[PDB]
């Protein structure tokens, strides 16, 4: 009758996990694969999309951790600092 | 080091003197008829026989188990130096009683017993007993020793050289001293500083140990001689009592030890000033902590940063290279809080300046450091530059402020800006000043995230006898240099903690390191062990030096990591960050004359251990919180001997390669060049002791051998605790300091466990004067674990959550429950290593301020 979304698997194929753990500030891929937005993994990575200028990865741990990593300043997004744009 | 600039006894006049006398029958004698009994004290007069000289015996029982005794003269020609601003309060008395007299004896019962003293009249004599029980016995070898003031003006009795250096000496001999006798003692500690072992050494055939703040180049390890503070605490601990002796007297003091069924026997001999005694009688080393810090108070809390790690070296060059040095530990993903301004970031060594070219914008280089969430440390001397451009000089200089000589002028000798004068810190008034001088408008290009490092305040002078200032200078009141030598450094450290409370109108705790110190400098911050050497034996030492210091309330020490002098091999920098990353204050630290250090300097393998000691310690940053709030709030030391958690197992009475971190982590670091494992003594008869890294559990008491590499750091934590740790290592504490904590819950053979976790904002007293903050206990029983307030006085908004539980030594459930108030009840998924009996539960997700339970199904 009504056909269900497939669950997200890790790109280590560690674990399968609803799509509710993905982004959800918990770590439960080895490769930090479910985590990309969050602090929640060690060897996680965020992507700076940058809009308009070069893009760049930065460490989980520095989502969020009040410092301007990203110089479209997108990975302080619920920290307390805003950060500018300082990509030019 | 040179010994020939430093004095042995024989050198000392008085220690000369005083320990000339050897065991006899006492000349001195009480005086019954003259005893007054009064709710607060017991007063006798006591008299030599020969030179009919009298003194004034004041006795109290004190709450708490102590007896202070107090010894002055009865009719002197001038006051003797009673030590000010280190006792907290005055501390609350116990009645007297006699219950018991004769001709030649009183027995004093204190409050309603079990406490009794006993007063020998001829020769004199007191015994302190607790029942039938005899703790210690006073003047018992005869060896109290008052040399009462002469009118002023054998061999170096009066005027005194030293070298080339004359001592005018204008008040003759006065010095003091007295014995006391422990019976049941084997193992006695504290009296810091000295480069020497845990447990004290008798001292018979040598030198006593000495009690002066002096600034010793190259101090070399196991011996006696002094270094740069002074604590005139000595603890005593047998498998069935502790005890300790608390000597307040800020003059030069050396300490003899015997030993004698066993016995150990303690003769204190100070300079000047009155014989100011108190006795902490215990039974309980931990009752032993308690009574002190009912004394002298207790350990300032950190601010949480300061327990992070401390970067520094003598010197880093300027503005840019503290910016490399920034940028290198993000580039190589290792976390730092502080980096660390020596003497060349001033104005030619002119302190509260900065040099024009090498520093000219030190608010913006403090602004960038607060932008990556980091502090720095600026060094601030206590001896001012002779320079008549120079403001502080001027005002000083204006004032009368400075340390004068018996001439009456301002008292000037060698230091690093050449010509210097010495501010009296004795004088309220010039602590005052001092403390102003740290507002952000005098102190000019500080800021909130610039703290402060006092060095050279034993006072280190370079031209003066033993390198530090004249015994004949004159301080506040008329009081000689002599007379309060050893609480010069003290005063330093107080004044620059008010400064920095001052200067934020009385909201952010301060952050202070100070290389001098005496009883009571718990109060205003952090001690290091000064400059040490790059080298194994240098690394060994630490822990005892650390240990000495932590008995004595000194809860916030550490040692250089790497060495001050010479350059460590990269292995030997690898087991210093490990030993340094389960130290309490934690900061690589390096000589003018060495090579960089910086840990990214070194081929990868090193740098990889390095960053896994920083990440270790970074984790554990609320465990360490939490011990120095328990240390803060009860006066118990953070750093522990295993004899503390361990009073009646004897074999680990004189342990020094090894300690432990609270009641829950127990560290054996390596410390030998090619180790390939480590013999680890982990005691307690039906404990069990889990290995951090495998989770391999070990029953207790046992030497197990352990296989170790570079990158290993033997650490266990004892089954029955529950240890907070922060899983999400950033770049420095502030960033994690809002962050979800991971429980690790060790259970007992019973199958319980408990612990406890302070957070607050992490830097100001809004703990204290709002009662903002969290005090949780976390407890483990059956197959619940509980989180309940431990303090339902505090309360704190924050975003603080609970992402994760992992229990050791636990069975796999069916289903994992958890209860909250406000909240359904929830099903949390977990895994289980069947292995190693290790159950990860996850992401609870609940508020660290709320109860909620946990059930194992
Ligand atoms: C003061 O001393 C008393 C007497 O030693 C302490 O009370 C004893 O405490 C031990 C535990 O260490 C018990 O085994 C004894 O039964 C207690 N004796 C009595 C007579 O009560 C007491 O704890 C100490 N108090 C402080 C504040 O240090
Ligand atoms: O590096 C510090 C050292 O940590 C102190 O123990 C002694 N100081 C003397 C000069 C310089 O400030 C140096
Ligand atoms: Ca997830
Ligand atoms: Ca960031």
């Amino acid at each position: 009758f009504y056909e269900e979304s497939k669950p997200f698997t890790c790109l280590d194929g560690t674990a399968t996990i609803p799509f509710d753990q993905v982004n959800d500030d918990y770590c439960d891929c080895k490769d930090g694969s479910d985590e990309p937005g969050t602090a929640a993994c060690p060897n996680g990575s965020f992507h700076c999309t940058n809009t308009g200028y070069k893009p760049l990865y930065i460490l989980s741990s520095r989502v969020n951790d009040g410092v301007c990593d990203c110089c479209d300043g997108t990975d302080e997004y619920n920290s307390g600092t805003v950060c500018e744009n300082t990509c030019r | 080091v040179d010994r020939s600039n430093f004095k042995t006894c024989d050198e000392s006049s008085f220690c000369k003197r005083q320990r000339s006398i050897r065991p006899g029958l006492s000349p001195y004698r009480a005086l019954l008829d003259t005893l007054q009994l009064g709710p607060d004290a017991l007063t006798v007069h006591l008299i030599h026989e020969v030179t009919k000289v009298l003194l004034v015996l004041e006795l109290q029982g004190l709450q708490k188990n102590m007896t202070r005794i107090r010894i002055d003269e009865l009719e002197p020609r001038r006051p003797r130096y009673r030590v000010p601003d280190v006792l907290v309060a005055d501390p609350p008395t116990a009645r007297l009683s006699v219950s018991g007299r004769d001709d030649n004896s009183v027995e004093l019962t204190v409050a309603e017993g079990p406490y009794k003293i006993i007063l020998t009249a001829q020769p004199f004599r007191l015994d302190l007993l607790e029942d039938r029980s005899l703790l210690l016995s006073v003047n018992a070898r005869g060896l109290m020793a008052f040399e009462h003031q002469r009118a002023p003006r054998e061999p170096g009795a009066w005027e005194e050289t030293f070298k080339t250096h004359s001592d005018s000496k204008p008040y003759g001999p006065t010095s003091v001293g007295l014995d006391f006798s422990l019976p049941g003692m084997e193992h006695v500690y504290g009296i810091p500083e000295h480069a020497d072992s845990l447990r004290l050494k008798v001292t018979e055939g040598g030198e006593p140990y000495r009690l002066y703040n002096l600034d010793v180049f190259q101090y070399e390890l196991n011996n006696p001689m002094a270094l740069y503070g002074s604590v005139p605490v000595l603890l005593a601990h047998s498998f069935h009592r502790d005890l300790g002796i608390f000597w307040l007297n800020a003059a030069e003091t050396w300490v003899d030890i015997s030993s004698n069924t066993p016995q150990t026997d303690i003769r204190w001999m100070s300079e000047s000033g009155i014989i100011d005694v108190f006795l902490m009688l215990g039974p309980s080393v931990f009752d032993v902590f308690r009574q002190y810090a009912s004394l002298t108070g207790t350990q300032a809390l950190p601010p949480l940063f300061s327990l992070g790690y401390h970067q520094s070296r003598w010197n880093y060059r300027d503005e840019a290279d503290v910016l490399e040095v920034d940028q290198g530990f993000d580039d190589h993903n290792m976390p730092c809080d502080v980096i660390w301004l020596d003497i060349e970031h001033a104005d030619g060594k002119r302190y509260f300046t900065w040099d024009p070219t090498r520093f000219p914008q030190p608010l913006n280089m403090l602004e960038h450091l607060a932008s990556k969430r980091r502090k720095l440390v600026a060094i601030v001397d206590p001896h001012i530059k002779v320079d008549s451009g120079y403001r502080v000089h001027e005002e000083l200089r204006n004032h009368g402020l400075y340390v004068k000589t018996r001439d009456g002028s301002d008292y000037e000798g060698w230091c690093w800006p050449g010509s210097a004068s010495y501010p009296d810190f004795t004088n309220p008034r010039m602590r005052a000043w001092w403390s102003n001088m740290f507002s952000f408008d005098n102190y000019e290009g500080s800021a909130p995230n610039l703290y402060v490092w006092n060095d050279m305040n034993e006072p280190s002078v370079f031209n003066g006898p033993e390198v530090t200032m004249l015994k004949d200078a004159v301080h506040y009141g008329g009081w000689e240099h002599r007379d309060i030598h050893n609480i010069y450094g003290l005063y330093v450290h107080m004044a620059t903690a008010d400064g920095l409370i001052q200067r934020s109108g009385g909201i952010e705790r301060p952050f202070v390191l100070s290389r001098a110190f005496f009883s009571g400098s718990q109060r205003f911050g952090a001690v290091w062990t000064g400059d040490n050497t790059a080298e194994w034996d240098h690394l060994k030492i630490s822990i005892p030096m650390c240990l000495s210091l932590a008995l004595v309330g000194l809860s916030f020490c550490g040692a250089d990591v790497g060495g001050f002098f010479k350059n460590p091999e990269p292995e030997l920098l690898v087991r210093w960050y490990q030993m340094g990353a389960y130290q309490p204050f934690f900061r690589a630290h390096a000589h003018l004359d060495t090579g960089r250090r910086e840990p990214w300097l070194l081929a990868s393998q090193y740098q990889d251990a390095i960053r896994d000691a920083l990440f270790q310690r970074y984790s554990l940053l609320p465990f360490w919180y939490t011990l120095f709030y328990q240390a803060h709030k009860e006066g118990f030391p953070v750093m522990r001997p295993l004899w503390v958690q361990y009073p009646e197992d004897m074999s680990t009475f004189s342990i020094e390669d090894q300690f432990m971190l609270g009641d829950a982590l127990l560290i054996h670091p390596v410390s030998d060049a090619g180790a390939h494992g480590v013999q680890v003594y982990l005691p307690g008869q039906e404990e069990v002791w889990y290995d951090i890294q495998s989770y391999q559990k070990h029953h207790g008491p046992q030497t197990l051998y352990l296989p170790v590499t570079l990158s290993s750091i033997p650490v266990f934590q004892r089954g029955g605790t529950i240890v907070p740790r922060w899983m999400r290592v950033r770049r420095s504490s502030d960033c994690m300091k809002d962050d979800p904590i991971t429980l690790f819950v060790a259970l007992s053979p019973q199958g319980t466990a408990q612990g406890e976790l302070f957070l607050d904002d992490g830097h100001t007293f809004n703990y204290q004067t709002r009662h903002e903050f969290l005090l949780r206990r976390f407890s483990f029983s059956g197959s619940t674990l509980v989180s309940s307030s431990a303090d339902p006085k505090g309360h704190l908004e924050t975003p603080i959550w609970i992402e994760r539980v992992v229990i050791m030594g636990a069975g796999k459930p069916a289903a994992v429950v958890l209860q909250t108030k406000g909240s359904p009840e929830s099903r949390l998924s977990f895994q289980h290593d069947p292995e190693t009996s290790v159950l990860i539960l996850r992401k609870p997700g609940v508020s660290v301020a709320s109860d909620w339970s946990i059930h194992l199904r």
